[PDB]
């Protein structure tokens, strides 16, 4: 059976870039299409993006192209890079397959100066 | 079953189709048209030990499992039988998934071929939607 | 992009009574709207996919309908594990999109 789980830090800096991982175990990343989604602080959902097996990625617009999607899958692992970060880039992190059968548990990421 | 045109166009309007990810109606019905000629049950065995299934012949080897496939990936994550209904539900349901990709509907070579630059509003014309 | 819009807001129910919840699209996206049940500190998890279509492990007591703009998610006889949060998305277009949310509470 297939598990998804989300890895990374959980605090960040202004401006700088958020690098998550999402590990799946139970099958290969390459037979499915992977999402990332995130949960604001107000209820609020973000489809963030996916990549396809093709390779090709779907960004939401949302985001001012500072999202990057990729994949490894010598590690069967897919990752999410968020570039210049700010305090509206803070809430809980999800890792997703693209049917929404397979979800991470989730990982708060939260920027501040602090 | 061979569905009949109009048929087709009204199921599949039904079934969330028209204007799907930039798609409108007149491609999937052309796409059943040039690749199962609207007969669900269809198959056609290639080369590569692969087998195109149903309505809009979806393949084996990237999105179902027939479990006769060498390096099958199972992407729809469904067996191909379920593509093989007069009921249209599971075809759609994968197809969604395979035009989600970045190809779009380049994945329909019949589609390509016969579809792609054409008037394929034509194909749901005449037609009680 | 596409606007989804859930109502109420909140709702109220005591178990045992049936509840249903409203998502509105901004455009039409045919059948192409899922229904999600998100509880706290827990990840979200699909309950109806394509507006109507079921889904394998969930109870028989959730259903969905609707199409075009207007679809709704139906619980017969609330038990008290369905209490949380429920989010409607749409994949109909890309960016895929989420309605606000409702949150379904003991009364």
């Amino acid at each position: 059976d297939v598990q998804l789980q989300e890895s990374g830090p959980s605090l960040v800096k202004p401006s700088q870039t958020l690098s998550l991982t999402c590990s799946v175990t139970g099958d290969s990343i390459t037979s499915d299409f992977w999402s990332w989604i995130r949960k604001f602080p107000g209820n609020r959902l973000e489809y963030m993006g996916y990549v396809s097996y093709s390779g090709s990625t779907y960004y939401n617009p949302s985001l001012k192209s500072r999202i990057s999607i990729t994949r490894d899958t010598s590690k069967n692992q897919y990752y999410l890079d968020l570039n210049s970060v700010t305090t509206e880039d803070t809430a809980t992190y999800y890792c997703a397959n693209w049917d929404g059968d397979y979800w991470g548990q989730g990982t708060l990421v939260t920027v501040s100066a602090a | 079953k061979v569905f009949g045109r109009c048929e087709l166009a009204a199921a599949m309007k039904r079934h969330g189709l028209d204007n799907y990810r930039g798609y409108s109606l007149g491609n999937w019905v052309c796409a059943a048209k040039f690749e199962s000629n609207f007969n669900t049950q269809a198959t056609n065995r290639n080369t590569d030990g692969s087998t195109d299934y149903g309505i809009l012949q979806i393949n084996s080897r990237w999105w179902c499992n027939d479990g006769r496939t060498p390096g099958s990936r199972n992407l729809c994550n469904i067996p191909c039988s379920a593509l093989l209904s007069s009921d249209i539900t599971a075809s759609v349901n994968c197809a969604k998934k395979i035009v989600s990709d970045g190809n779009g509907m380049n994945a329909w070579v019949a589609w390509r071929n016969r579809c792609k630059g054409t008037d394929v509003q034509a194909w749901i014309r005449g037609c009680r939607l | 992009d596409i606007v989804l819009t859930q109502s109420p807001a909140t709702l109220s129910v005591t178990p045992g009574n049936s509840v249903s919840l409203s998502c509105r699209a901004s455009q039409s996206i045919g059948n192409n709207l899922h229904w999600y049940q998100q509880k706290s500190h827990e990840s979200p998890r699909l309950l109806i996919k394509y507006a109507s279509q079921s889904i394998s492990g969930i109870p028989s007591r959730f259903s969905g309908s609707g199409s075009g703009t207007d679809f709704t998610l139906s619980i017969n006889s609330v038990e008290t594990e369905d209490f949380g949060m429920y989010f409607c998305q749409q994949s109909n277009s890309w960016p895929y999109t989420f309605g606000g949310g409702t949150k379904l509470e003991i009364k």
